[PDB]
């Protein structure tokens, strides 16, 4: 609301890639996380049976 | 592909508001270009 298309638009371009980097990171840790819990899952599995 | 050559006038102030999103009364009302404008902006000189 506060800016105008052009700088608005550069201003919320750093922002989203900001925020792409966040979500980016996020999921990228998350994918490794669910790999360990997967290798988790699978140790969990192995006990099962 | 094509070419088109807009032709107009405006005041020595608010020539920045020829510009993809610019903001101004003119730009608000007259004339206002695309965001994603692609073009050269010549604005010759005509105190004459």
């Amino acid at each position: 609301s506060r800016l105008d298309p052009p700088e608005a638009e550069v201003q919320i371009d750093r922002l989203i890639t900001g925020r792409l980097q966040s979500l980016q990171t996020y999921v990228t840790q998350q994918l490794i996380r669910a790999a360990e819990i997967r290798a988790s899952a699978n140790l969990a599995a192995t006990k099962m049976s | 592909t094509n070419v088109y050559a807009d032709s107009f006038v405006i005041r020595g102030d608010e020539v920045r508001q020829i510009a993809p999103g610019q903001t101004g009364k003119i730009a608000d009302y007259n004339y206002k270009l695309p965001d994603d404008f692609t073009g050269c902006v010549i604005a010759w000189n005509s105190n004459n």
